[PDB]
């Protein structure tokens, strides 16, 4: 019925969403590369100090 | 009809409810990953 493919618009919408929750979390994956980058960063620091000594 | 738009109702509302588990999954995969990070901080120090 017309209102059922809507629901299933909705429902597609959803899982363009569910597609972009996906998107989010590879949006999130940047920061987790800055995360990863930051515990690259704490070693690098403790490496300086490791080079400084 | 009403019955079709009752229904469309009751997918919609579904539709919302998957969105929001999947919004979750997003936080939790974000989650992960600073744990992950976090995991090999310690393997790179």
């Amino acid at each position: 019925n017309g209102i059922a493919t809507l629901l299933q618009a909705e429902k597609e919408a959803h899982e363009i969403v569910s597609k972009a929750r996906k998107y989010r979390q590879d949006k999130l994956k940047q920061a987790k590369t800055d995360a990863a980058k930051e515990i690259d960063s704490y070693k690098i620091q403790k490496d300086k100090e490791l080079k400084e000594f | 009809d009403e019955l079709n738009k009752m229904q469309a109702f009751i997918r919609k509302e579904a539709e919302e409810k998957a969105k929001e588990i999947q919004l979750k999954a997003d936080q939790e995969y974000e989650i992960e990953k600073t744990n992950i990070v976090r995991n090999e901080t310690n393997n790179i120090d």
